[PDB]
């Protein structure tokens, strides 16, 4: 009356990933940073969600300091923040 | 004189109007000439 019994098992896997999907950074014209200001102030206030949100993700500062009265300085932000308004606006103007 | 700024901007007033409340854009809209003739 006596028995044996020894069990080991360990496993692991997870390399199943992809997100890394870089900002171009072009360079933006100054001709473009009036065109996208005009682009998006023909664009409504509920489609300025979108706008407005990814210039208080970038910019900080604002965020804190002016929730209400928020200066997109078009012609001064980051190419990069210009391109995610450059995504936005013609994803909502070019249907299909 | 003058000493007029342009700057592209578009100041984002969060605002409350409406049914349904929406946030505009705008700018800063102060120091009018409105023509001129008599200078």
């Amino acid at each position: 009356h006596h028995h044996h019994h020894h069990s080991h098992m360990g496993k692991q896997a997870s390399a199943s990933y992809d997100s890394e999907e870089e900002e171009e950074g072009l360079p933006m014209s100054y001709d473009e940073k009036r065109q996208l200001s005009l682009d998006i102030n023909r664009l409504p206030g509920e489609k300025l969600g979108r706008v407005v949100h990814i210039i208080q993700s970038r910019e900080p500062s604002l965020r804190d300091s002016n929730p209400d009265e928020i200066e997109i300085d078009f012609e001064t932000l980051k190419p990069t923040t210009l391109r995610e308004l450059e995504r936005y606006v013609k994803s909502c103007l070019q249907k299909k | 004189e003058f000493t007029g700024s342009p700057e592209i901007k578009l100041k984002i007033t969060k605002t409350i109007q409406n049914g349904r409340e929406l946030f505009e854009s705008s700018l800063c809209g102060d120091l009018l000439n409105e023509v001129q003739a008599s200078e």
